[PDB]
């Protein structure tokens, strides 16, 4: 509930694999949101997204809502999220960026799967911050 | 700063009212939006230096 | 009571356990491979790992990692018999297979 | 061929010189 940074229904329109095999990068304006756009590098024999689908994309800290300091996976049976999205990556916001007035794009790293996602009020929910789950549902 | 509306101090301010902070007026919006954007902390240019 | 065989590398080993490098002198890939698959198999273990540092000495480094839960060495132990269970679950297969053919 | 030698013979080979 008050874990999730960003929340919107986006509407595919470009799929395409650069040079590779497994990786797409997909483009993707949101619905009701004509300002928002999202291109995003997706692992496409996890997630496969065709031309034209629906993407439930959510911006989620502490997706679960020692002193090893090795990750180490929650327990199999945890009421946590990404119960409901199909693909699940984290990554670190990296760069916020000015592309007008009233207009910035923030840039992610999913381990070098990049997400550039664009907007203008978002000032209170998106920061720089390694916590960051990309959730994404067909 | 100056193209989201508030003040941009680039010089050194000088009047009666110098000592008052000049983002009191910006409605906790801006000031968190220049924040996300530039956030130049002094430790950061000291460090650089 | 071979003391020679298996050494605890005290350097690459953290305090109580559950992080360790272990030296095994006279073995490789065979032993290395299949004993970091089994020990991969245990839940506890978050990382496990071998590596033969150089070709030219009979040796083999093998890393094991785990949670709080067990330690490095008690991991090494189980992965070890558990690849002995393997070996035997094999043995049984193929004499009932050549006994029956 | 389909019979065990590894059960009736012992193995004294496989011993560590």
């Amino acid at each position: 509930m008050s874990n999730t940074l960003f929340d919107d229904i986006f509407q595919v329109s470009e799929v395409d694999p650069g040079r590779y095999n497994k990786v797409c990068r997909i483009e993707a304006a949101s619905t009701t949101q004509d300002q928002c756009k999202l291109t995003l590098d997706i692992n496409v024999e996890l997630f496969p997204v065709a031309a034209q689908d629906s993407l439930t994309v959510t911006i989620a800290s502490s997706l679960n809502l020692s002193a090893t300091r090795s990750w180490r996976p929650p327990q199999a049976g945890d009421r946590s999220l990404a119960d409901d999205y199909d693909y699940v990556m984290y990554g670190t916001a990296y760069k916020f960026e000015e592309v007008s007035k009233d207009l910035i794009a923030v840039y992610y790293s999913f381990g070098g799967l990049l997400m550039r996602l664009e907007g203008n009020y978002r000032n209170l929910n998106n920061l720089k911050q390694e916590n960051a789950y990309l959730l994404i549902r067909r | 700063r100056k193209s989201r509306g508030m003040l941009g101090l680039l010089e050194p301010p000088a009047k009666e009212l110098q000592g008052i902070d000049p983002d009191e007026t910006v409605p906790d919006n801006v000031k968190t939006s220049v924040s996300q954007l530039y956030r130049i902390s002094e430790k950061s240019v000291r460090k650089f230096l | 009571p071979d003391r020679e065989k298996i050494k605890l590398l005290t350097q690459a080993t953290s305090e109580d356990g559950t992080s360790a490098s272990f030296q095994i002198v006279e073995e490789d890939h065979t032993l290395g491979n299949a004993l970091r698959y089994v020990i991969m198999k245990n839940p506890d273990v978050e990382f496990c790992g071998y590596s033969i540092p150089h070709p030219s000495e009979n040796l083999l480094n093998i890393r094991i990692q785990t949670y709080g839960e067990t330690t490095a060495v008690d991991a090494l132990q189980k992965g070890l018999k558990d690849l002995m269970d393997l070996c035997d679950v094999v043995e049984s297969k193929f004499t009932e297979k050549i006994k029956s053919m | 061929v389909s019979r065990d030698t590894w059960n009736t013979k012992n193995m004294r080979s496989l011993e560590p010189p």
